[PDB]
């Protein structure tokens, strides 16, 4: 993916994450833990369902048309009738091929996007209290009980509380 | 360490992913995908969405004409007429110039509503019959056609009129008889050669007969050629003939229709499906199908590929 | 609470508008952007503009009656068009006729874009020319299609006509001709002597024989008989030949054919002085947008007909209001 | 968007910003201010006009074609004329539908990029004299009058002269 | 500090570039330089047709139709077959003048079949002279006729109602070619066939075609004011041909076998030559390495799709930004 | 492109990098040097190869078709035969124009992406031992022989080993 998150700087997925497409694994003084991030999951799901809404149960009424099989040999007219259908199919086949390749290319991209967005949403939250260790993991340089992880998860973490403790374990 | 924590971000994966095609990758594994190509029929033609008519051993034209074994179809109407391949004609042998166009016009209109009309045929014998066209165990003829012959030793020029006072197009099916010998031409029609001129204000079709032997079919070395004439509101039908006329008995009604005709040999049955193909009905959940290019109704589009997997999940990168 | 003088705050951002507009994307069915622009043209001018392409109003005449020389279509002689307009009021007022493959002839002429007709001295030896009929009134007398010559007997006979006309030009000539179908046997022998006519029109490569067909047809403007019109196209270097011994409605000359960008359209909207390079039956339309929903039938520089009546192309970023 | 800047880590647009599409708001010892960034605004606008030039006033001459309305019932030749047309229109409709949905998806993604790119351009300029507050805002840890803001905006900010000051204000 | 420090380092990241980039078109730019690109439109034929991949047949001075009928100068084409038959524009007929209703369809069927494999049959012609000939159709030093047609004429002072039959016991569709002769005058008609007017009726169980002659002058072609008209009948496995004439029949000598081929015909004047290509046009063979082509809409084989553009460069590299 | 690396914060390309598409230049105690990055170069070439393979020698056999030039005027049927071909050609020409413009965009943007991904992978390895100077260059705040540079390039650079030394030189 163009953002290098999935199949990239995050090494693999978690089969263990049953309840979300994206989420957290963490370790602190209380043990370790795992939580799903619902908002990113929903953005990626809604996006895919919208592609889906645009193709499934979206067929079109067509009634009497032209004949496409022929028991007799006729020549000029039948040549035309056959060429018309041949041409049509080739053009829809082309279309369908392209549609799926593009949509899939795009589904891979926007799911890489949501991974990246979350990783940035979390980094921006941690300010100077944390470093990117690589692998999609942050080393948080301060005591962080689960309720604190909870505050990071639910977007309420306040870096000014731990900034002094953090800058001090980080440097110097 | 008690004064540091670790927070890792990630995404899910599955034991069993599925391969899809993208722009940059021929194959690549995602957590989930969905099939956009319908490649499986139901085996049968479903009859509960659209009104389907099993033609059985009758073509749509033979039903229209009134071949005796096609009588159960008098006045039938359909959304889709299903022609079986084992269909056969069992009446007097005939040929129809531009057969496909009549079949199409009948298929399209979607009905065999026939209204008889009070034609006066002064000075001829009507309801001519034949061994080729048994009904009961009696000689007979196409039920919608009136085969006229001499009365005594005359077949006077027939000049008849029939106006369209309706607000729809009338369709008239008539014919000319081509006899097998001059011995027969004269015996049936008196005159040495026929003429048949079906005309309106706008159109005209003369046909001359053509005596001579054709291949033997159900006792007949002769033939009947079939023609049709459409008559629009306000217009008028005129028939002029001094021999060989296979006359009309009435008109068919022409409707701007959604109807059609299909050739299949699969069993009709009770299910529900709003897409019909010669292989049977197919589901229409998916946007495309690879079952048959011939379709009827709400149908996925025919394409040459049998599988197209659309990714419905992220890229799958398993663990260990 | 008071910004330290040795700090400063610097924020980046983007604009937004009051009047956002909804557009469709891949991921979102509807989404607000700062600006959009319609790419589907669903509105016509309700008239046809004459100032770009040469438009010709057929009025009461069809292109075919204009070509044959129906009396009330005399004003269309030598005319030419980029676009010939046929009205639904258009009627015929000559001898009743039919045209096998009418459609094709109409196309062929409409395509050429002209009725430039040149008369050729055909020599009809042993026959009376310029047959006329009360069914075809010119002014206050009996007449006929001006570009056709109805031939009949002279005295006791109608000899076997055998006339030839070479095409020494460098363009394809079109010859319109016909065959009269009498109402009765008496009318046949009275007019032509031979009890059944024949018309063979030939070139070095083609030929067409039509036998007449006698019998009554519906009364139309006095007539129970009919005329059937056929055409023939003689190519440069080739040579027309006509061989009839009855019932021939003769040509008086040829029509110049031209490979050209001209046509014919059926509409009943008025024609007016304006500017437009695309015409439909609903009227001229603007060709600024690339697609249109006004009509499938078009002519000139036209947007492509599609089924949708609106497609908004976004001309600005995602709109996100304050508060 | 895929970058998560518009309708993402930036809360919202500025209706008060009418002289440009992207730009800066700022606050210092001299007060509050707002100036647009012309280079990005031009980039977004150039890309959109290039779409627009591709589709407005670019129509095809066509002349004599086939008949598409019919007064008479003919069967086989009419069927084929109607079918060809129907086939054409269905196929052009598809193209149109798909084209607009692509262009739009692109327009949204590339205006997000210009926004994100302006952010990143400014982060590099500022080096270690500033910190992403979140919200698309930087806290700059040194005396930064209008002349100094001006510098960042026209790309002439030299981080080196403020560095000693700035390091000091943020880690002490 | 001019001399770099021993206790630092500089690591710069970058990409490559080339002195000589090339321009391509994108969504955001009409032109933008990339390190490289591949042209996707073929607009250069080889200037000749290649005869090694597909089986090509030079028709030389002959049409496919003449070759089928057995026009003397096309006798080399007997029992031939092809993938692609090439017709030259300088090809001429040199035998009795004729015309073929729906010539196009017959040409297309035969081309499609891909063979002039003719098998003769025992048509017992009772009571007539066979193998008629004409000064219009020299074969060697002598008057003759199409090799596949038996021109029948009277025996003494009678031409009876011929009634011959011929079943199709094979498992393929037989194609029978036949005709009727149109004389110039009644004098000739009776000289040749006794009956003042003839008639031909060819029939199967399911189909029939009756043709009547039309006596009269046509334009003089190679010594003739008369014409032959060619018709065909296709007979299905199980069916049965029947021929019934009392005058003017130009009889079939047998049948052509029709196949479900991948065969065709193509008009072209370029020379045929040794080389290997699986895509052919009137301009010559083209390479099919590319997906599209601008050479010709007439193609045969494994062909790139004809488009209107002459170049479409596809980027095979990043944006180029010189040093 | 959308990532602003190529033709953006990377000022220009290197015509001297002759064995890579992406790579590194460095200057240290031991001198100056250039090395390609293969993983990044290959990813980019592979993806372009798949675009390429999807459109070359994928041509489809066609044999007997309809006629497309005519020496006679015929009216209705020819009108239709010509319309079907002009209709067919217009549609493929559009397909061609759109296909090339989309791919080309995507190729530009995916080559931009790999340049950024290389940059980010590098940033992440160096942790606190280096600052982004702009231009795509890092200042590495410690002694860094060629061996150490290689360690960065083969993804094995361990930053704790030099952290104290670098934190010193930055503050
Ligand atoms: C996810 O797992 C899928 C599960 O498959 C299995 O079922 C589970 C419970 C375990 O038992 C596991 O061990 C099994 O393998 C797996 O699905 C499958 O993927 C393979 C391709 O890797 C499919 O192979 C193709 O099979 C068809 C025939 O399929 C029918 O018959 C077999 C009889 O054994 C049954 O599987 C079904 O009844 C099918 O209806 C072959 O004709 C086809 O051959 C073509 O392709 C190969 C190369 O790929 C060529 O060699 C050949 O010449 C042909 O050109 C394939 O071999 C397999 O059918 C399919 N299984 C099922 C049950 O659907 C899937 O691969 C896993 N996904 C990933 C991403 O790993
Ligand atoms: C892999 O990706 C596929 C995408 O194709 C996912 O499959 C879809 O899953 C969702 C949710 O499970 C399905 O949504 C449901 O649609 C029902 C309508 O029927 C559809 O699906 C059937 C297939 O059996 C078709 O026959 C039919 O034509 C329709 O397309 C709705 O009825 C459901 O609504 C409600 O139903 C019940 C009862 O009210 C509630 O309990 C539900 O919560 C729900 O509100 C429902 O919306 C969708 O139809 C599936 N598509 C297909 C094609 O099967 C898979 O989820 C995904 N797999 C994994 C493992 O993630
Ligand atoms: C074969 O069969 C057809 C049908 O039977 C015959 O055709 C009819 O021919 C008659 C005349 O022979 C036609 O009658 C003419 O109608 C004209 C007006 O028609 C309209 O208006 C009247 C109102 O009165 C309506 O009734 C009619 O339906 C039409 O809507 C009149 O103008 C004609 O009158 C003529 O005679 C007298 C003077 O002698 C005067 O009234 C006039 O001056 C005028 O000269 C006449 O009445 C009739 O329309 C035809 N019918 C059809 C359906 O075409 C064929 O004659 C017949 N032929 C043979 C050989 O058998
Ligand atoms: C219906 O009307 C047509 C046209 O009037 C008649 O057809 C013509 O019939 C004549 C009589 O046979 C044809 O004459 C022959 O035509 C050939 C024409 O080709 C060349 O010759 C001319 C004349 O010298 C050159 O100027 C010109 O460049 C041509 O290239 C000639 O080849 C014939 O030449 C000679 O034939 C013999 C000797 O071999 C002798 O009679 C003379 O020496 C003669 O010159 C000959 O002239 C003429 O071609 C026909 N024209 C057309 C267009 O077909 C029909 O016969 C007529 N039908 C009835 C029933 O009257
Ligand atoms: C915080 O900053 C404010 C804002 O003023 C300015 O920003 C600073 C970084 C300085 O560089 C200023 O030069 C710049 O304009 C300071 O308020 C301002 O203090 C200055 C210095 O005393 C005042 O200028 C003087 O004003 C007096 C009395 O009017 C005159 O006698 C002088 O001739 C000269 O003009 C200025 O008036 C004053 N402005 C206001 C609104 O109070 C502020 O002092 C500073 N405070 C701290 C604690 O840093
Ligand atoms: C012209 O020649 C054909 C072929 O010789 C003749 O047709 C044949 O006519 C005979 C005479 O009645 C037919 O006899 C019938 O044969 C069928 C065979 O199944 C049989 O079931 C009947 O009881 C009857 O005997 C024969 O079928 C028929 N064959 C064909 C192909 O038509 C024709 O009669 C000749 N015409 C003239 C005027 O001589
Ligand atoms: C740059 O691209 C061109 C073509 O897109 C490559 O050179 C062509 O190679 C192919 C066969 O490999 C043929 O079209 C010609 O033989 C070559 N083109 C010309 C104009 O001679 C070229 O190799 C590519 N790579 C580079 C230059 O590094
Ligand atoms: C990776 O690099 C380490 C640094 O030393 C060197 O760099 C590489 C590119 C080679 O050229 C060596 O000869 C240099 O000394 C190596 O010490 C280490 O072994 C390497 N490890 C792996 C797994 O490649
Ligand atoms: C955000 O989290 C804060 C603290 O984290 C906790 O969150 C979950 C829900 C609890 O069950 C405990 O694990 C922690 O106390 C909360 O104080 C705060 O109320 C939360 N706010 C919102 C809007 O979710
Ligand atoms: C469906 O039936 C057709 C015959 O109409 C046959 O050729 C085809 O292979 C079948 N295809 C299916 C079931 O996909
Ligand atoms: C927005 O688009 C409209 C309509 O497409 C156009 O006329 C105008 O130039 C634009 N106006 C503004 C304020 O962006
Ligand atoms: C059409 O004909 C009628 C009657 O002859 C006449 O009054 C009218 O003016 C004509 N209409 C036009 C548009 O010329
Ligand atoms: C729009 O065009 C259609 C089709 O020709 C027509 O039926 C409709 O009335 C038109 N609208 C007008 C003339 O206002
Ligand atoms: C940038 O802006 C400053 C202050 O606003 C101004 O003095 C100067 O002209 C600009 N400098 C450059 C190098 O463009
Ligand atoms: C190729 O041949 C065609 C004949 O079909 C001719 O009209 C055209 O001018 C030539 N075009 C080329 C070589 O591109």
């Amino acid at each position: 993916g163009i953002f290098g998150a999935i199949a990239g700087f995050i090494e693999n997925g978690w089969e263990g994450m049953v309840d979300g497409w994206y989420g957290f694994r963490y370790q602190n003084s209380e043990g370790t833990g795992q939580a799903a991030d619902l908002k990113s999951t929903q953005t990626a799901i809604d996006q895919i369902n919208e592609k889906l809404n645009r193709v499934i149960e979206r067929t079109n009424e067509k009634f009497h048309q032209i004949e496409k099989e022929f028991s007799e040999v006729e020549g000029r007219i039948q040549d035309l009738e056959k060429y018309v259908e041949d041409t049509k199919i080739d053009l829809w086949s082309y279309n369908a091929e392209l549609l799926v390749a593009l949509e899939n290319q795009h589904t891979i991209d926007l799911t890489d996007a949501e991974m990246n967005k979350l990783f940035e949403k979390t980094r921006r939250q941690l300010r100077e209290n944390a470093e990117d260790m690589g692998g999609g993991c942050f080393k948080i340089y301060h005591k962080c009980d689960n309720a604190c992880i909870g505050s990071i998860r639910n977007g309420t973490y306040d870096h000014y509380i731990y900034r002094d403790e953090a800058l001090n374990n980080r440097f110097q | 360490n008690n004064n540091t924590a670790t927070l890792c971000l990630g995404h899910h994966a599955v034991a069993n992913g599925t391969l899809v095609k993208t722009i940059t990758d021929d194959q690549i594994e995602v957590t989930n995908a969905t099939e956009l190509v319908q490649s499986i029929s139901m085996g049968k033609i479903c009859n509960n969405s659209y009104r389907i008519l099993d033609g059985r051993n009758c073509t749509l034209i033979d039903a229209m004409l009134g071949d005796p074994h096609c009588d159960v179809f008098q006045y039938e109407n359909w959304d889709l007429f299903i022609e079986r391949s084992s269909a056969f004609s069992n009446c007097y042998p005939y040929d129809i110039p531009d057969y496909a166009s009549l079949r199409s016009i009948v298929a399209s209109s979607g009905t065999l509503e026939f209204t008889a009309e009070g034609f006066t045929w002064t000075g001829v014998t009507q309801n001519g019959r034949s061994g080729a066209c048994k009904r009961g165990s009696a000689d007979s003829f196409f039920s919608r056609l009136n085969w006229l012959t001499k009365s005594g030793n005359s077949y006077p020029t027939l000049n008849v009129t029939m106006p369209n006072n309706k607000n729809f197009d009338k369709l008239y099916i008539w014919g000319i008889h081509h006899p097998s010998s001059n011995q027969e031409q004269t015996k049936l029609y008196i005159q040495e050669s026929g003429r048949v001129t079906v005309s309106t204000k706008r159109s005209q079709q003369t046909i001359i007969p053509n005596i001579g032997s054709r291949p033997w079919v159900r006792g007949q070395s002769g033939r009947i050629s079939i023609y049709w004439t459409i008559v629009k509101p306000g217009d008028i039908l005129m028939i002029n003939s001094n021999g060989n006329l296979v006359a009309p008995r009435g008109y068919f009604k022409l409707k701007t229709g959604k109807s059609s005709v299909m050739r299949s040999d699969v069993p009709i049955d009770i299910c529900v499906s709003e897409c019909i193909t010669p292989n049977g009905s197919i589901s229409n959940e998916k946007p495309f199908q690879n079952v048959n290019k011939v379709t009827y109704g709400k149908c996925p589009k025919y394409i040459r590929q049998n599988t197209l997997k659309l990714a419905t999940g992220m890229r799958n990168v398993p663990e260990k």
